[PDB]
């Protein structure tokens, strides 16, 4: 009856009566709200004060449950909390609370008045306290904390660990929950009003906790450090103490690696390779250790005690990296409970968007030439950090003019405004051939648009105009020339492997490097007006040699001109580049106006411009790379040496990385880090020895030690939280897969993000009309289990509940997900799917290996095994998918795979560049609907970005509930359906019927098996586990492969393998088999590369012989980060007997089921060499198809 | 043309430029008047667009395309049947002013056609369009100056009614001209304005002043210091700065001239803050006015403030560019200060002394400069190696929040019970922008002076107060609107109130 008795919690394998006693209390539990407060809240549970056992590494820790008084017993509301100006025009300068204070939530009463200050205050408070604290990704809060604990139980096998006793001591408040959340009213509902306002929170913070319990990072002692230590964060104000302690309680890992001594690393080359280990020293220098002192320092006044004697233990006690990594990720679980961060945008705004002055003042350029309204039209710097600057700045003018030249600006902003013809261009000539327009631009304000974040404050980011970026569209043309001409910049597409993080994988691998990491997020803040003058002048430098005749309403003409030494006017020719980047330039407002509830319209202090778009990501590259490669101009010009090799401005970071003498790396380091004190930012770079630090990663001598917090499994930020069961099941398996890495075990996260599935994404919604009500539940409950609702007469139509079978989690069209082991006839049991598995086609294998393949090779059999798969309930599942009742969902949806990128300056480029190439496809697209065969939108090219330009843009609500009418037609079609239902068996799928039998002969490793065994390149592939054994196998990864996938994804903007169910490839046949004299235009709506369309034109005739052949399977790139994507290293692994060579020719289809074989069984493989069995039936279907249908994507 | 000169005369009556009575470049004025007919009909027929307008710009500018469904060629056909009645031996070309007022005024259908056309751009030296140009000489009046030397019957000359138009510069009336002297056919072109070369210490230096000679009662020969707020109010150097404009200069020549046309950016980023100003949602309306140390910018601001009041009905408030600092000498060790707005205005008299003067006058004495003399012939090396440290005491209030930053006072004086609403902040330099005030907008000053010269003529201060002009100075690019006091007066005029 409880879910730690169960035959799945002591075996974990899904036999006949295991499947379905788990199936049945996760649909009590999906469903029935006594049933969930029962199973948190019972009686038969004994709590924990004392508890006792090991910490991360092994050693024993002693923790003490403790919930502070401050939470249990709250204060009553203090209205000073949040204290207003005397004016009443906005909140006090210094106020220290900008999100919740720990109050007790009956006490935030408003007795005033409607349309008074203090009414708008209070209701925007209570707005703040039950409306900014609704965000659940999947259900309910309480489903989400079900599930964990479900996880916990039935993989501890026990009741008695203690996040259940915080769980109990914080929520037990009664017979009820002591809240609710609602879905109509999009607010919390309190039910104890004496409760604390913070408690919504805990729930998210409590779910993120046991996540990293079964993650493996924290134990059940660490467990407990991390829940006292949120909750002493808990008073007054619980996120403004986490955002004071956040990085002091993590940057303790420095003096932790100093203090271990020597470590043994792997090395690795340029080419993405492990070549070797080396035994390097990790000792820092003497100008890194001064540091430590004001470390312990800070640490010792600011944290909680508990918290400090657990980091004083990891100092300590940490014998070997690996050690400092496993008490690194214990601290960084301390720390972060992954929540987004939210308040009223009020509150925040001042110290988001604020402006401030730092370690000094900027001043002017000398103006050597000028308008007639003294406007500066050319200018240079006499001495200082602008003549640093332009000393690299100017290199790059009279080669970034032959590129501005050649190009034509007043078609790039038709582009620009049709993106994002004649009436266009009507428009065109009426609105931006005027100097009205002009006026306009400086007449209109600027909104702000803020993005809420996990671990950090809401930033304020700049958003898309017409009018504001009409004056700066000209100096965002001119400044993003330099990234083609220059290295420092990385704009560059992600591939999302390890790939990616190669460079400073090879870095970190060499002999005498410095490195340098600058948290850069705060700069738009620092940039004052006089800080922009620096990009003004190299701007100003490439319009002077620039020659464009109009970029309307600009001409080229003789303009009256005073100059330096010259008493009157002068007259020169000047351009229109140079009429429009003057203008912007000498008008200059960065002021942000946003709109409250509360106090009307609230602005920002001139000077600071946020960094979102590109036209000001450009200004924050380019501003950069020429003060830190002047000052190594300038070293030169002194006599000094230069020991900077790479610099990578990243989204958020700048990366140096110093090679040379212990003196000279310090003395550049000590000057860069003096010249952007001089220029007006006080910026602090970490410099390390032997580790290097970003954001989402931190790469230590040659190792990746992976953020897990950054991923929030449990809150979201869009609040589109929608009973979407496709749409949630995708994003579900994307976050599983996107942990995977940075997890320590990820057979904790197959387990809980299993009873996510099967408890938060079960059940689901569907209006039936009132004459056909029972005979759809008579028709549908063979198969399925169904609750009824009551029949009211009043309306046309009643809801009826369908909650899913559990087997539709691991079904191959439907919810896709690893398995477990299910017994078959024999009493063997399929291999447990690993983290590693392929879905696609790949997951109907199943079906058939349920079904004994082992037992249809012997028999010559091809059918299925229909008995077993209805009594696990697959042949409901597979009825529930065919009847296609869920919610369908497009490609531009399927290409938010949401996969953190490593830069986001890639992201601001990404939106306002490509205008021609996607005009282009406009075009192919509009046209090519003309001539008769049209294509969905989500195909042609410029969509996905149009889509999300234009979708915030609107203040609507897309928040409605989700209900699936069954009319008489989608009942017919049921009738039809499930009187005659079995599992319906296509042609193709003769290609999963394979079989690997265990030889007797153990298999060479590669020989980076042992240069890997020393310190973990991950946390998951520790020495003897399933990520390092598969990276001994099948040693990854190929770099010809990645830089032909990044090759073909500069074009398209994402890289998606081929398949041929894919809606491209469907409309793409259809226009190829009726009217082939459009395939150009086609391939340019789609924007196809010159490989693609040749991939595509194999395809086309491929598929009118043969049809759909392919051996279809979908890896993720972060699913596989450091392995390979090659299946020919599968090759020497597997055995193929000498009697597959006489009958057929596809060797490489042996090596990709070989591959997705041991990527699936990589859970029980020792290293016995395996032996491939093929069916009659395979062999016979395989020699009637050339191998290229089969693979069109491979060149054989 | 781009604007039809018959239809629209009185604007080209305002360059100076009259038309020539209704020869073959005279038919030709009437045959693009026709042009702009047919074109006004064709556009306000098709929903306020051209068609197909590079036919048009061809049909039109060129001249070399006829035409022979019912909405697309009916209208083109119709253009070459009038264009193939003219008869010309070729085009007639698009012509278009420098005046950005002019270039603002162009219709619609002529802005579909100067995508497709090589215009024609006649400049503009002071305002006024040159007459030496081909199309002005060929289709408008040309000018004639009356002088105090050239002054004679119209016979002495060569000068008809139908060619020539009388410039009368002598500075007599114009009906005593025209009666005396037998001028009553000629037309006499209005100037409204005012043209005036004074003397310099480094030159000649011309200004433009918007009000008339009637009005503005200088003659030649007459002090910088009379009616030094009329000139400051409504004039312009059209030199390079640093000009010799000084407190003695004399008038060399007045003459009258086109009045200037205010800048459509200044009055947009005017009328930007005046809808603040106006409307009920913004609680505070806060302009912040930035101008070098010795433009006399009080002096204007603070009848524009006067003017604001009268035009708006509620009270404007008006901080001078020194009270932070003539707050702070009084109040730098007082505890708990008094941000009361009358007691910061009453610290803003100009007998108290600033705190930068008394940092600044320290600095100057610890380097050993105390006179005008010694500064001036230090080196450039030596002013920037003063300047920096003079950056060093700006940054300590600039740099926190504490009870006495500027921040801080700006912030109290901003937020207060018993101050005005719509405040007016003057600034010295751009890195006090993050530190005065929440406004959207900031503009930057000009007026006729020279700030190195006011503050080198002045003889109170001296020393202190060009090095703290030349810090500022180093501090205050032009990266903010340039407006005129003349152009924030006409913002108010032009400005509709309730
Ligand atoms: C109590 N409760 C309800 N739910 C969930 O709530 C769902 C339905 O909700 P409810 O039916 O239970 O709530 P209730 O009857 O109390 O709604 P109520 O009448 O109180 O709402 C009235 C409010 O609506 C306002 N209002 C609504 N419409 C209007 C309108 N036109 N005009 C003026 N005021 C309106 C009223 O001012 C008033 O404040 C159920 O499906 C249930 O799973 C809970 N879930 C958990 N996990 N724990 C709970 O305790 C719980």
């Amino acid at each position: 009856t409880e879910l730690y008795n169960t035959i799945f919690s002591e075996t974990r394998k899904f036999t006949r009566e295991s499947f379905k006693e788990i199936e049945h209390l996760t649909a009590k539990l999906a469903n029935d709200r006594v049933a969930r407060h029962d199973f948190l809240f019972n009686n038969s549970i004994a709590l924990i004060s004392d508890y006792s056992g090991e910490d991360s590494n092994g050693n024993q820790l002693q923790a003490t449950v403790t919930i502070p008084n401050e939470i249990t017993n709250p204060k009553e509301y203090d209205p000073s909390d949040y204290p207003l100006a005397e004016d009443e025009s906005f909140f006090k300068q210094g106020h220290k609370y900008d999100y919740l204070v720990t109050f007790r939530a009956g006490s935030l009463t408003n007795t005033y008045e409607p349309k008074t200050k203090m009414y708008k205050l209070h209701a925007a408070l209570d707005k703040l306290m039950h409306v900014k604290q609704r965000k659940s990704r999947f259900a309910d809060l309480w489903r989400e904390l079900c599930a964990v604990i479900a996880s916990l139980d039935v993989w501890y096998q026990t009741t008695n660990y203690p996040l259940r006793t915080y769980v109990k001591l914080l929520f037990h408040k009664g017979d009820e929950f002591p809240f609710y959340e609602s879905p109509s009213q999009d607010k919390i509902i309190f039910n104890d009003k004496s409760v604390a306002s913070i408690l919504p929170t805990f729930v998210y913070t409590c779910c993120q906790v046991g996540t990293a319990i079964m993650s493996g990072i924290l134990t059940h002692v660490e467990s407990i450090v991390a829940m006292n230590h949120f909750l002493h964060c808990a008073k007054d104000s619980y996120i403004d103490e986490k955002l004071k302690i956040k990085g002091i309680g993590r940057s303790w890992y420095q003096e932790a690696l100093h203090n271990v001594g020597r470590a043994t690393v792997p090395v690795w080359s340029q080419f993405n390779e492990v070549i070797g280990h080396r035994t390097k020293t990790t000792s820092e220098p003497h100008f890194v250790s001064s540091t430590f002192i004001s470390l312990r320092a800070k640490r010792a006044e600011l944290l909680y005690p508990e918290f400090n004697e657990y980091i004083n233990r990891a100092l300590r006690l940490s014998k070997t990296q690996n050690d400092v990594a496993n008490y690194y990720a214990a601290c960084r679980a301390m720390t972060n409970d992954g929540t987004f961060l939210a308040t009223l945008t009020e509150l925040s705004l001042d110290a988001a968007v604020f402006p401030r002055i730092e370690q000094r003042l900027v001043t002017r350029p000398a103006v050597l030439m000028s308008n007639t309204r003294h406007e500066s039209l050319k200018q240079k710097y006499a001495n200082g950090v602008g003549s640093i600057a332009q000393s690299y700045l100017s290199s790059f003018t009279d080669e970034i003019a032959k590129r501005v030249n050649g190009i034509h600006h007043d078609e790039a902003w038709l582009n620009f405004l049709t993106t994002s013809r004649i009436v266009m261009q009507a428009v065109f000539a009426r609105e931006y051939r005027t100097p009205e327009r002009i006026f306009k631009s400086l007449k209109a304000p600027i909104k702000l648009v803020e993005r809420q974040q996990s671990d950090r404050r809401q930033r304020a980011i700049s958003g898309l105009d017409n009018d504001r970026l009409f004056l700066s569209f000209m100096p965002y043309t001119i400044g993003k020339q330099i990234y083609d001409l220059n290295d420092n910049a990385a704009q560059g597409k992600q591939a999302g492997n390890a790939f990616d993080i190669g460079e400073m994988l090879y870095w970190t691998s060499q002999r005498n490097v410095l490195l340098s990491s600058i948290d850069v997020a705060g700069m738009d803040a620092s940039v004052t007006t006089n800080t922009k003058d620096i990009y003004n002048t190299f701007v100003l430098d490439v319009a002077s040699k620039c020659t464009v005749p109009r970029f309307g309403p600009y001409y080229a003409k003789n303009m009256e001109v005073f100059e330096v030494g010259k008493r009157q006017s002068q007259v020169k020719y000047v351009n229109a580049a140079w009429q429009a980047c003057a203008l912007e330039a000498a008008n200059s407002q960065t002021s942000t106006s946003y709109e409250s509830e509360i106090f009307g319209q609230v602005k920002n202090a001139e000077g600071t411009y946020p960094s979102g778009r590109a036209d000001t990501s450009t200004h924050h590259t380019v501003l950069l790379q020429g003060l830190v490669r002047g000052n190594e101009l300038k070293r030169a010009s002194d006599g000094k040496n230069s020991c900077l090799t790479t610099i990578k401005i990243l989204g958020d970071d700048i990366m140096e990385i110093f090679q040379g003498n212990e003196n000279d790396t310090h003395d550049h380091a000590v000057s860069n880090a003096s010249i952007l004190n001089e220029s007006g930012f006080a910026t602090t770079a970490e410099l390390s020895q032997n580790s290097i630090v970003l954001l989402q990663q931190l790469v230590v001598n040659g190792t990746f030690w992976g953020f897990a917090d950054r991923i929030s499994l449990w809150t979201r930020e869009d609040t589109k939280d929608i009973g979407r069961l496709n749409l949630a099941m995708m994003e579900l398996n994307a976050l599983i897969d996107d942990l995977l890495f940075r997890v320590r075990r990820p057979e904790g996260l197959k387990m809980l993000g299993f009873f996510c599935g099967a408890i938060c994404l079960r059940r689901f919604t569907l209006s039936v009309d009132n004459k056909l009500y029972d005979s759809t539940y008579n028709n549908l409950s063979k198969y399925m289990t169904l609750v009824k609702y009551d029949k009211n007469p009043d309306f046309d139509s009643t809801l009826m509940s369908l909650i899913l079978p559990l087997a539709w989690l691991f079904m191959p069209r439907g919810g896709e997900y690893p398995a477990y082991p299910f017994e078959r006839r024999d009493g063997t049991f399929t291999e447990d799917e690993s983290m590693f598995t392929a879905r696609g086609a790949y997951k109907r294998r199943l079906l058939y290996d349920v079904s004994n393949i082992r037992e249809m090779i012997q028999q010559n059999s091809m059918v299925l095994d229909d008995d077993l798969l209805h009594e696990y309930g697959f042949t409901g599942a597979l009825l529930l998918i065919d009847l296609n009742i869920l919610d369908l969902i497009d490609e531009v949806k399927k290409e938010d795979i949401s996969p953190v990128k490593v830069n986001e300056l890639a992201t601001s480029l990404e939106q306002l560049g490509k205008l021609g190439e996607r005009e282009k496809s406009r075009r192919a697209a509009s046209d090519l609907k003309i001539r008769g065969h049209a294509l969905s939108n989500d195909i042609v090219y410029g969509y996905g970005l149009q889509e999300k330009i234009q979708k915030s843009a609107m203040a609507t609500k897309e928040t409605t509930v989700q209900s699936k009418r069954v009319s008489s037609r989608l009942h017919e079609v049921i009738v039809a359906k499930t009187r005659d239902y079995k599992i319906p068996t296509m042609p193709a799928d003769a290609l999963h019927l394979y079989e690997f039998e265990v030889e007797d002969v153990t298999v060479d490793l590669l020989p980076h098996a042992k240069h890997t065994s020393y310190s973990n390149l991950a946390y998951n592939m520790s020495f003897g586990s399933d990520g390092w054994f598969a990276f001994a196998l099948l040693g990854g990864l190929d770099r010809s492969a990645n830089l032909l996938r990044l090759d073909v994804a500069s074009i398209r903007g994402n890289y998606h393998k081929f398949s041929y169910d894919d809606p491209v490839f469907k409309q793409g046949y259809k226009i190829y088999k009726s009217d082939a004299t459009l395939l150009n235009d086609f391939f340019v709506a789609i924007s196809a590369g010159p490989k693609e369309q040749g991939i595509l034109l194999r395809a086309f005739a491929y598929y009118s012989l043969y049809g759909n052949v392919e051996y279809h399977y979908v890896l993720s790139p972060r699913q596989l980060f450091f392995l390979s994507d090659n299946p020919v290293s599968a090759e020497r692994l597997v055995r193929i007997p000498p009697s597959y060579y006489v009958s057929t020719q596809c060797r490489a289809l042996y090596n990709i089921f070989s591959y997705l074989h041991i990527l699936r069984s990589i859970t029980s493989n020792q290293g016995k060499r395996l032996g491939m069995v093929l069916h009659p039936g395979l062999i016979a279907y395989v020699r009637g198809t050339s191998q290229g249908a089969i693979l069109p994507e491979a060149d054989n | 043309f781009a604007i039809d000169p018959l239809k629209h005369s009185k604007l080209y009556e305002e360059y100076g430029l009259y038309l020539r009575p209704h020869a073959p470049t005279i038919r030709s004025i009437k045959y693009a008047s026709l042009i702009h007919s047919m074109l006004a009909k064709h556009a306000a027929r098709h929903n306020g667009t051209l068609i197909n307008p590079r036919m048009y710009a061809d049909m039109i500018t060129l001249g070399n395309t006829k035409v022979t469904d019912i909405v697309t060629y009916k209208a083109l056909t119709e253009m070459s049947t009038l264009i193939e009645s003219f008869r010309l031996p070729s085009g007639l070309a698009l012509i278009i002013f420098d005046d950005e007022k002019y270039q603002s005024l162009i219709p619609n259908y002529i802005n579909q056609l100067i995508a497709y056309t090589q215009p024609h751009i006649i400049p503009t030296w002071q305002g006024i369009a040159d007459f030496s140009d081909t199309y002005l000489r060929s289709y408008f009046k040309r000018p004639f100056e009356l002088t105090a030397s050239n002054l004679a019957a119209p016979q002495k000359y060569n000068l008809s009614p139908m060619t020539r138009s009388i410039f009368n510069n002598t500075g007599r009336e114009d009906a005593v001209i025209r009666k005396l002297y037998g001028y009553g056919e000629y037309v006499f072109i209005r100037y409204e304005g005012c043209l005036i070369t004074w003397t310099g210490i480094y030159g000649e230096v011309t200004m433009m002043v918007n009000l008339s000679k009637r009005d503005l009662g200088l003659d030649v020969g007459d002090d910088y210091l009379k009616e030094y707020k009329k000139l400051l109010f409504y004039g312009v150097i059209t030199d390079a700065i640093p000009s010799g404009i000084s407190a003695r200069s004399t008038i060399m020549k007045i003459s009258p001239h086109k009045m200037m046309n205010p800048s459509g950016g200044a009055l947009a980023v005017l009328s930007k803050f005046l809808e603040a100003v106006v409307s009920t949602n913004v609680i505070n309306a806060t302009l912040v006015v930035y101008a070098e140390k010795g433009a006399g910018k009080t002096s204007f601001l603070s009848t524009y403030a006067e003017q604001l009041s009268l035009a708006s009905g509620q009270v404007v408030g008006h901080l001078s560019s020194d009270a932070y600092g003539r707050w702070l000498a009084k109040n730098k060790d007082v505890e708990e200060p008094s941000f009361a707005y009358d007691y910061v205005l009453s610290l803003d008299t100009d007998d108290n002394e600033s705190y930068y003067e008394q940092k600044a006058s320290e600095l100057l004495i610890s380097h050993g400069i105390s006179e005008v003399a010694q500064y001036e012939l230090l080196s450039v090396r030596k002013k920037i190696k003063m300047m920096d440290e003079m950056n060093e005491v700006l940054i300590a209030q600039l740099e926190n929040a504490d009870t006495h930053s500027e921040r801080n006072f700006y912030y109290m004086v901003s937020t207060g019970k018993t101050t005005p609403r719509t405040l007016i902040v003057e600034g010295h330099f751009n890195a006090q922008d993050a530190t005065i005030a929440r406004t959207d907008t900031t503009v930057l000053l000009r007026t006729i002076n020279d700030t190195t010269q006011a503050m080198r003529d002045r003889q109170r201060g001296g020393v202190v107060q060009l090095f703290l002009r030349d810090t500022y100075y180093r501090l205050l690019p032009a990266l903010h609107t340039t407006v005129y006091p003349f152009e924030m007066l006409e913002s108010i005029r032009r400005w509709k109130w309730v």
